[PDB]
């Protein structure tokens, strides 16, 4: 049950609620009351998206779909069958969250390390949150919320995006995506720039930070560097759903029409808007 | 058909990868121990990997991992309970005895070397041509903990040299004698240079260094866990 | 509040480091740049030296003359003019021959011959580009791993343009060189194989996406909340565990009962990124040589 080196790290202390109450672990993992709460909020959850299949009548996983509310029902309360259940999981859906989220705060300050995870893991509560709470409650229904199932929540994403033409053309979601890509571009080198440090041609001698450095230098002209290189990978990742969760909130808000009509602003620039020629001339 | 073939195929591959991903991340730690440091019965699904070795540069040897796992070091710690699963506590000071957010690795009591074989770290006043290009230098500033009292002063700074970084401010105490504190856990103002993780009256504990003008990896984490260990310890002094 | 280690609060600069020899032709480096204080703010400073060499000098003029090329194409859009050129420069596009013309070179410039000179020019500077990363590793005796990952990428780009092209029996199945153009191409290609979502490699490829953002957040995250211990210098961690290296796997385990080491940790990032472009590579591929319509086979499963 314990590392080789745990125990001289597993101390009384760094909690946030309770004392030591909950302070325990249960095999490797920490309980804290935060641990309690999240244990809470996902059985109660769980319980109820079985209690919502019974209703749909089925308990086949690629068919079992919870669905928010109808847009008739604006912000109101809905009966259980018809919405009621999707705003009570949603509720636990982020009870446990965030709840998972303090718990690492709890483990953090036991550690005695910095809070960036836990930070981190926030933006991703916050895109969830923006799909199912801001972005309904400003365009005035939960309605507009995705349903939770494996393949309706595709539908919705699709059916979504079509709603404003080729959502390819949102300004916002160009930015997202090009943070993703670029994010998964810098995860490739970097980890296969420490690994072909660590385990160099056969039979040398392990590689140090210099050659790392050297390397990139060689290649591009610039290597950013060991600390750089996880600020890089911290920034790029939470750009990326910073822009996603900023793309869907102003769509279906201050942006309704087809995203492909925004991009007329540029070509009708005074300036060149009659010169004729080109494509939209 | 082929689609088909295809992605039973990559799905044996996957679960082929992770069986090699997850045994790749048991070459240190294991086997699992009982809290009392014996092997524990059960140590789950995947068998330790083949051992693999480093050469190390410099003539500084191998390392074999997985291998014969020890702290190396006394563990000034006891149980809370009867049984598994409560925390354990310390028996005298855990900020002088290394343990919880204090604790310290028994690392090589060598430094770090850069790609030359020569020392990674050094203070700025050994260095040549290493000088402040950007912000406020701290050198000369006063240090203040927690507690808002002041401690010392900053006479150096000590720096990576092959990455041109700052990893240490050198502080002199009261007393004369010197103390590195790790930059990370330092906020340098325009006036002073303030740490939040140790009051005054902590900072003649922290880990001295045996010489001047080098620190070694062992001493790094004695004085790099005993400065963190003060954000659960030196609480009761911290007052803002 | 606490430092938290996104900025750096000093700069400290010495002498320009010229690198690492090992191995290396130092004839073929250039001399170091200048200094970037505002890139010193987050990483190094330092800009150069870079290695130049054959295969750089040949990646770097075909590279330029495949941008060249689009760009003399766009003019010619534009009709020669520089107020047409700047606002209508989202919506130009150098597209694939026709159908028309199969695989065939012939297919006249205006009508796809510059579409396959410009891609002549892409390719030759991708796959020398590829020959650099392996001889910039080999020389400074380090492992191939940087070339390997590079491959995966490569792998996407080339069923894209080259690969399923020739299978289909056409370069008009190719993607077309422009901004808004090559969007278009990907919603079309989509909605022509009976929605992409129903592809069980594209949902994969999705997954390694998002993952790859999930673990570098977790990854980048971790290393700085222990780089209060030296956390970053991961090489000598690796060799020497520390309190950094036990204090990232406890939290990991604590959490969620994972379990990591220094390196382990480093394999799991080329994985899952490297699978990204491995397995949308694979779905690309299969789409319109062996799967018409992805909702249908979906259906069925064969
Ligand atoms: C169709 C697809 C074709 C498309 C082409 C795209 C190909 C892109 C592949 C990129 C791979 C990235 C890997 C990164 C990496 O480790 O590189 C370093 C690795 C070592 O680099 P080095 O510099 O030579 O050595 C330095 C050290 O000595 C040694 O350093 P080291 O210790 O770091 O390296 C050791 C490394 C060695 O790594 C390898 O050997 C690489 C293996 C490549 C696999 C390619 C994947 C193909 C996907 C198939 C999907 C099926 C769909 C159909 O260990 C592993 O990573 C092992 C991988 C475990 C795979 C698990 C397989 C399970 C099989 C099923 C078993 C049954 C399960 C039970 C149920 O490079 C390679 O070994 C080269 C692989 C090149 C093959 C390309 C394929 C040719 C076509
Ligand atoms: C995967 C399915 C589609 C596809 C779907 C999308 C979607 C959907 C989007 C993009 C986006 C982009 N795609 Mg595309 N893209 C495909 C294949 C490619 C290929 C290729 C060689 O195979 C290239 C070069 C591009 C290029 C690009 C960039 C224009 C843009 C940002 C990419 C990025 O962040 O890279 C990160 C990598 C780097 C660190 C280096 C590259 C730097 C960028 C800026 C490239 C500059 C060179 C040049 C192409 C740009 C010219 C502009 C100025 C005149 C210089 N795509 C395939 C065909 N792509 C986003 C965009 O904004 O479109 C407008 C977007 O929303
Ligand atoms: C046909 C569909 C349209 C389209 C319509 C949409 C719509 C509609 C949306 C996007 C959104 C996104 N699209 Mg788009 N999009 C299209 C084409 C593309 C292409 C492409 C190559 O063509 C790409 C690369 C993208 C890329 C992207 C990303 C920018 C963004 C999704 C990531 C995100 O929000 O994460 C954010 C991350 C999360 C929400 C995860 C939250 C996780 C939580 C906090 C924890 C979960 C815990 C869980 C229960 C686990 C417990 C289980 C354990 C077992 C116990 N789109 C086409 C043109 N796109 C989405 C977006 O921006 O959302 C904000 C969005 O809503
Ligand atoms: C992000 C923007 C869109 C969206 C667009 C898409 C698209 C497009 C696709 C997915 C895909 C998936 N999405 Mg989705 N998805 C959204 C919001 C979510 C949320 C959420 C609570 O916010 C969840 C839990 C998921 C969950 C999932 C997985 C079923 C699947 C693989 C994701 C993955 O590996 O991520 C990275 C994370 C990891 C690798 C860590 C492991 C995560 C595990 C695998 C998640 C399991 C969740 C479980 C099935 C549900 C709850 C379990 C119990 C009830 C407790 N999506 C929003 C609406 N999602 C892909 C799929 O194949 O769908 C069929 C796909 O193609
Ligand atoms: C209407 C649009 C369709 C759709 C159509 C497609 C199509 C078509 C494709 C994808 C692909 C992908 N889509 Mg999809 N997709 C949709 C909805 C989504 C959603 C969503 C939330 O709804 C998401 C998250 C995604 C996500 C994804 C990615 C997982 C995947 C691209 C991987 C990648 O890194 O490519 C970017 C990386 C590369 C292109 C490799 C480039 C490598 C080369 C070597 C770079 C050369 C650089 C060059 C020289 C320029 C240098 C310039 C610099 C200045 C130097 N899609 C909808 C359903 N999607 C691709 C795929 O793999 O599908 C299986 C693809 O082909
Ligand atoms: C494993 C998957 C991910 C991945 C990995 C990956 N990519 C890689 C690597 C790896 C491991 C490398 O080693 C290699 C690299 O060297 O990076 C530093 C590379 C790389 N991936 C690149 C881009 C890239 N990778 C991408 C994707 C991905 N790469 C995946 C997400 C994408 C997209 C579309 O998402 C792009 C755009 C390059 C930075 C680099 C390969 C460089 C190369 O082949 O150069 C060949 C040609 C030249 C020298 C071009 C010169 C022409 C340009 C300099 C100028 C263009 C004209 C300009 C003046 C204006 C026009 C530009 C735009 C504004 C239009
Ligand atoms: C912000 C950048 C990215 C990011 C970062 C990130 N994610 C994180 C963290 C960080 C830093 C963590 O520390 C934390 C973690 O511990 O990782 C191991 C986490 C994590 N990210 C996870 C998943 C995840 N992250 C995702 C995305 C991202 N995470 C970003 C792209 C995605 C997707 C879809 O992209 C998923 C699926 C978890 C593995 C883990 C958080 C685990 C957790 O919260 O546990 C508490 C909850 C439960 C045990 C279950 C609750 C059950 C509910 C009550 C009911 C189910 C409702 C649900 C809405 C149904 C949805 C059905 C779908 C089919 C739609
Ligand atoms: C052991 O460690 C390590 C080191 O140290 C020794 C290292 O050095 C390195 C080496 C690393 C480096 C040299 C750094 C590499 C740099 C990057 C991967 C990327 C950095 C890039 C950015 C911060 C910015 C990217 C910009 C984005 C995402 C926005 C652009 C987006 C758009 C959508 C365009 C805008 C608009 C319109 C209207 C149309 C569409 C868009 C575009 C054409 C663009 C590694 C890997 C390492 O591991
Ligand atoms: C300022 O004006 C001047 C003229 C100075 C300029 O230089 C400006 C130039 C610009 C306006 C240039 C703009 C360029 C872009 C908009 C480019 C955009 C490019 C993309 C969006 C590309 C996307 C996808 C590309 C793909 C997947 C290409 C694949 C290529 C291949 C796999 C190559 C295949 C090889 C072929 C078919 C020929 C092979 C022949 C053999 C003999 C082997
Ligand atoms: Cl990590
Ligand atoms: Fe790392």
């Amino acid at each position: 049950a314990l590392l080789s080196f745990e125990r001289k790290y597993r101390v009384p202390g760094g909690t946030l609620v309770g004392g030591n109450l909950f302070d325990f672990w249960v095999g490797p993992f920490y309980v804290g009351f935060f641990g309690v709460a999240t244990f809470f909020f996902a059985a109660l959850g769980i319980i109820l998206i079985a209690w919502s299949a019974v209703l749909q009548g089925t308990w086949n996983p690629q068919l079992i779909s919870v669905y928010p509310p109808a847009l008739e029902y604006g912000l109101g309360g809905a009966p259980l069958a018809k919405g009621g259940l999707w705003q009570i999981i949603t509720i636990c859906a982020t009870g446990a969250f965030v709840s998972w989220a303090l718990r690492e705060v709890e483990i953090c300050r036991k550690l005695g390390i910095g809070y960036h995870i836990p930070f981190a893991f926030a933006f991703a509560i916050l895109a969830y949150l923006t799909l199912v709470l801001f972005r309904p409650v400003m365009m005035g229904a939960w309605g507009y919320a995705f349903p939770y199932g494996i393949w309706t929540h595709l539908d919705w994403v699709s059916n979504t995006g079509y709603t404003y033409g080729n959502f390819h053309y949102n300004p916002a979601h160009m930015i997202a995506i090009s943070f993703f890509f670029t994010n998964a571009l810098a995860l490739a080198l970097h980890g296969a720039l420490v690994l072909s440090a660590a385990n160099p041609e056969k039979g040398k001698e392990m590689r140090t930070p210099d050659h790392e450095d050297t390397f990139f230098r060689d290649l591009v002209g610039y290597s950013i560097g060991t600390l750089g290189i996880h600020r890089l990978g911290l920034l790029l990742s939470l750009s990326a759903v910073f822009f996603s969760a900023l793309c869907m909130i102003i769509t279906g808000t201050i942006w309704f029409d087809q995203w492909v009509d925004w991009w007329q602003w540029w070509v009708k620039l005074p300036w060149w808007a009659n010169i004729p020629g080109g494509i939209n001339g | 058909d082929l689609a088909s073939l295809a992605i039973y195929s990559f799905w044996i591959f996957l679960a082929g990868l992770i069986y090699y991903l997850q045994t790749e991340n048991m070459r240190e730690g294991y086997p699992l121990e009982n809290e009392d440091g014996t092997p524990a019965a059960n140590q789950g699904p995947f068998p330790l990997p083949k051992p693999k070795t480093f050469i190390l540069p410099h003539g500084r040897g191998t390392l074999t991992v997985p291998g014969p796992e020890s702290e190396d070091r006394p563990i000034a710690l006891a149980r809370t309970a009867v049984s598994e699963g409560f925390p354990h506590a310390p028996t005298g000071d855990p900020m002088k005895d290394g343990v919880g957010p204090a604790s310290w690795v028994a690392r090589r009591d060598l430094p770090e070397l850069d790609g030359h074989g020569h020392n990674k770290i050094k203070p700025m006043k050994a260095a040549a041509g290493f000088h402040v290009s950007a912000g406020k230098n701290p050198i000369g500033l006063p240090v203040r903990g927690c507690d808002l009292e002041i401690a010392g002063k900053v006479v150096d700074i000590w720096v990576d040299i092959p990455e041109q970084m700052a990893r240490f401010l050198e502080v002199e105490l009261k007393d004369g004698s010197t103390r590195l504190l790790p930059m990370q856990m330092v906020k340098v103002q325009s006036n002073r240079v303030h740490v939040n993780a140790l009051s005054s009256d902590l900072f003649a504990g922290i880990p001295t260094i045996k010489s001047p003008t080098e620190v070694t990896l062992l001493e790094e984490d004695k004085i790099c866990g005993y400065v963190a260990g003060g954000l659960m310890y030196a609480a009761p002094k911290r007052k803002s | 509040a606490e430092y938290q280690n996104i900025f750096s609060q000093v700069q400290v600069r010495g002498p320009a480091d010229l690198g690492m020899t090992e191995d290396v032709n130092l004839a073929n480096r250039s001399g170091v740049g200048p200094f970037s204080t505002l890139l010193g703010w987050f990483g190094n400073a330092q800009l150069g030296p870079i290695y130049l060499g054959s295969l750089g000098v040949l990646s770097l003029f075909s590279g330029l003359m495949w941008f060249f090329t689009i760009g003399i194409w766009f003019w010619y859009q534009a009709g020669w003019n520089p107020a047409v050129f700047l606002r209508d420069l989202f919506f130009f596009s150098l597209e694939p021959p026709a159908p028309e013309y199969g695989l065939s070179f012939a297919a006249p410039l205006k009508e796809g011959g510059l579409w396959l000179i410009a891609s002549f020019f892409m390719f030759v500077a991708v796959w020398s580009w590829w020959g650099r990363t392996y001889l910039r590793a080999q020389a400074l005796g380090m492992g191939k791993h940087t070339a390997w990952a590079f491959l995966s990428a490569i792998w996407l780009w080339m069923v894209l343009g080259f690969i399923r092209p020739i299978l289909m029996g056409s370069w008009s199945e190719a993607v077309p060189y422009g901004i808004f153009s090559h969007l278009d191409w990907t919603n079309n290609f989509s909605l022509v194989h009976g929605n992409l979502f129903y592809n069980p490699f594209h949902g994969l490829s999705i997954a390694f996406l998002y993952g790859s953002a999930l673990l570098f957040a977790m990854h980048g995250a971790t290393i700085l909340a222990v780089s209060r211990f030296g956390g970053e210098r991961e090489l000598e961690q690796i060799a020497d565990r520390g309190t950094a290296a036990e204090r990232a796997a406890l939290f990991w385990r604590w959490t969620m009962g994972f379990n990591w080491t220094m390196e382990g940790i480093h394999r799991w990032a080329i994985w899952m990124a490297v699978l990204v472009t491995l397995t949308g590579g694979i779905g690309i591929l299969l789409s319109g040589t062996v799967v018409d319509n992805w909702y249908v086979w979906g259906q069925n499963h064969g």
